[PDB]
RNA sequence: CCUCUAAGCACAACCUGCGGGAACCCGUACCGCAAACCGACACAGGUGGGCGGGUGCAAGAGCACUCAGGCGCGCGGGAGA
RNA sequence: CGAAUGCCGGCAUGAGUAACGAUAAAGAGGGUGAGAAUCCCUCUCGCCGUAAGCCCAAGGGUUCCUACGCAAUGGUCGUCAGCGUAGGGUUAGGCGGGACCUAAGGUGAAGCCGAAAGGCGUAGCCGAAGGGCAGCCGGUUAAUAUUCCGGCCCUUCCCGCA
RNA sequence: GAGCCGGUAGCGGGCGUGGAUCCCUGGAUGUCCGAAUGGGGGAACCCGGCCGGCGGGAACGCCGGUCACCGCGCUUGCGCGGGGGGAACCUGGGGAACUGAAACAUCUCAGUACCCAGAGGAGAGGAAAGAGAAAUCGACUCCCUGAGUAGCGGCGAGCGAAAGGGGACCAGCCUAAACCGUCCGGCUUGUCCGGGCGGGGUCGGGGGCCCUCGGCCGAAUCCCCAGCCUAGCCGAAGCUGUUGGGAAGCAGCGCCAGAGAGGGUGAAAGCCCCGUAGGCGAAAGGUGGGGGGAUAGGUGAGGGUACCCGAGUACCCCGUGGUUCGUGGAGCCAUGGGGGAAUCUGGGCGGACCACCGCCUAAGGCUAAGUACUCCGGGUGACCGAUAGCGCACCAGUA
């Protein structure tokens, strides 16, 4: 558990801007709750989580030759870290 | 597994078609294709390097597949189909009036 | 790999539920760390991932066999 | 519906209209002037009965009424009661 | 939501302050009188609710011009029966 | 197989014809590019203005933003696009629904009825655009905002205190 | 037993005689919906109680367990069962019309189609209250006969048996009731009523109860094996030359054959490959009297009493169904309604009914096999060969 709820990090110009505040954001397994996430992260980076905003992403639907399909849908959570704290791991 | 056949990475004599009578080493086997390799069939493929890193890739171009029924293994003597001996414990292949 | 696996089991098979749990928790983490730098390109050697998911399958499979007559 | 005792249930029968002198008299004989489906029902009735403490009714064909006053006599030799109007009938077989 | 009493219980329990904590799931783009909805079409057709400025004509959501805003309607160029 | 206003398919004729979908209307100068009446910019001209403007429901479901494209789609053209490729984008205790309520109606303990399937039906449960209920004004993005940020303001649980 | 990391091509990386991939067996894990079963619901989504665990966790959220309903039992809880699915095939409950009759109503299509319920590898049926004229036969099912006969029939259209014979298969059993014991709960507390267990008893004449005589077969049940299915393995014998891109053609000279089925190999090959003839093989899980075992079970005469031989049943009448039988002279089988017996002097039947003569013992239940069907595995074809063959050779029940 815990390292199953957090999947990867976003990676976008939008998501980066975020790091100025303690606002790091992650692809997160879509059945997880705001609470699940908060605790999952608390243990993943020993930082203190102060606010969670979550949102779903309809997976884009794409093609290859006559084979028409979808990408998997996702959920991303954008998590606030306490003032002073930061996640060094995400600072690339 | 339904795939299996005669020879492996070793010396084999071709009896094929163009490369009839040929003797080549290791056949580098498929067997998806029931094909092998030897130094038998050869052709030119056209190129410009997958990336023109070290520009051209070159031009001599290497060996075609060749049906595994074209080759025939060999030892003290010639071609010979393979036969299969008990060994008293395991199981190896010996050629007709020969061994391995 | 194959012999490595053979041994990975040998130890795994003599640990205790308690300890398996803790070890898993660790491999689970390494895996996250992989899929992170998997996902930025910047260092990633493919096989290393399938390799660790199975590592973990192995442990949890073992943890199941433990848990029947022991805890 | 059905007799709780006998198992009797409405059966399907024909309604045949005829005309004519029966052959066995003047003759020519009869001629069916219409047949059609219909049902015959068992003569179902209601039997309220005391038994143990509680009241218990049956749905039962008139032919079989006595058969109930047999059970009530077979029921005497039993251990029963315990707020169970329906649970009696069940145990009443 | 108020109030009344029942078993209960009154070392509970409500009421009023005040402090500190806790606060899930789902939706949230964009179109939306329309080329993105129903009409096989970028169809002159249909589609519920709200805002809908100014001047003048007796009034008004009418009529003419016009703000904000938005458009010239996804084939053109000539002739002048 | 030569006929069935035959069956499937392909290819003719009408034919370079009728048409190109509102008579609100265009013009020029610059850009761009292989190529521009049709794309970008500017200036003139016209049309809408209880709209042809703005905002919401339903419906649609990525059509949104950006970078590349121009075979096809677009009734012409196309460098443009709602088209193709890729990558981005939807953030809520207070907005709306759900961990509240009931309406018609549906379901349905008991109860009743029906050859079987099933039909009724009290309490209860479901059922909303109706009741109840705590957020305003600004600022930020290429694309979200009462959701992010700033300022001010509220509501519910749990715990402690008086 | 030498290559792998699916339908492979590529980037980027790894594994394998330290015996991988792959195949068979068993096991583990198995989100959510669905009989769907904590509750709700617009299927795959919302929302709960209880037990225990995680986080600073009391609010909050996560993880594990668990909580539908109905039916049977035994002390109100706990056990068993049920539920839903399945290509056909089966049984049962309901049940049409076009059509045919050259109109149409009786009749036909047809107890067909279809709907419902149920059963299973099958289902049904099954050990005579049978047939039917034979000093007769002897459960049931299925095939061939019998026979388009007997008959039925607006004697129209049309419908259409059975005995018998020839075959496949082979199998017979357990209860109820007298009577005996025992437990229980009532009362009118009796030499008794009736409820439950056990014993006994099962038949064309038998059983119980009283009086004289004491011995083998054997399961459809359980067990062990044989065999059989789910991967496999072994398997004879050819070289050279010649044309040709390419031999397997053509030529020379050989060989194997329980193998000269068939496919492939650059064209046309018994002897190159995969095979074929012939013969091996299972630790595991399925299957399995076929061959063994072992239980359950079954093993008498007379002579007396006449105590019992399945009830709203038989029987009769009314109304209908089934049978070849359409009210006919109309039995038999079944039964919605009314009336309503007897226990072998008992009772049904042999085509109204009487009388002889004969057949059989109803109102409780179980029973393999021989039979049907083809989702599925395999084998064959004077079957198709892409407008054919399945709708689908192709990512189709799709667009």
């Amino acid at each position: 558990t815990a390292y199953d709820v957090i999947l990867a990090p976003v990676l976008s110009e939008k998501a980066y801007a975020g790091f100025a505040e303690g606002k790091y954001t992650f692809w997160v397994h879509p059945k997880a709750t705001k609470t699940e996430i908060k605790n999952a992260v608390e243990t993943a980076f020993k930082v203190k989580v102060v606010k969670v905003n979550t949102l779903h992403v309809r997976g884009k639907k794409k093609r290859l030759g006559r084979y028409l399909g979808k990408r998997p849908d996702r959920k991303k959570a954008i998590v606030q870290v306490a003032p002073g704290q930061k996640i060094e791991a995400l600072e690339g | 597994r339904v795939k299996m056949h005669v020879k492996k990475g070793d010396t084999v004599l071709v009896a094929s078609g163009k490369y009839k009578g040929r003797v080549g080493k290791v056949k580098e086997v498929l067997p998806k294709k029931y094909a092998v390799i030897v130094e038998g069939v050869n052709i030119v493929k056209k190129a410009v390097r997958v990336s023109p890193k070290y520009p051209q890739g070159g031009f001599i171009e290497k060996e075609a597949p060749l049906h595994a029924s074209k080759v025939r293994p060999i030892c003290p003597a010639c071609g010979k189909p393979t036969r299969v001996r008990k060994k008293f414990l395991e199981n190896g292949k010996k050629i007709r009036v020969c061994a391995k | 790999k194959l012999s490595e696996v053979r041994k990975q089991l040998e130890e795994a098979r003599k640990l205790s539920p308690v300890e398996l749990e803790k070890l898993v928790r660790e491999k689970k983490r390494e895996l996250m760390e992989l899929r992170f730098q998997a996902s930025i390109g910047q260092l990633s050697q493919n096989h290393k991932i399938r390799d660790l998911k199975r590592q973990i399958a192995r442990l949890l499979t073992v943890l199941n066999e433990k848990r029947r007559q022991n805890a | 519906k059905v007799c709780e005792i006998s198992g009797k249930r409405p059966i399907v029968a024909n309604s045949i209209q005829r005309r004519g002198k029966a052959k066995r008299e003047g003759g020519v004989g009869k001629k069916t002037t219409g047949i059609s489906k219909r049902r015959q029902y068992p003569n179902l009735q209601k039997v309220r009965v005391r038994v143990a403490g509680q009241e218990i009714t049956f749905r039962v064909a008139a032919s079989h009424i006595p058969k109930v006053y047999e059970l009530v006599e077979r029921a005497k030799g039993l251990r029963l009661e315990g707020l169970s109007p329906k649970e009696i009938k069940k145990e009443l077989l």
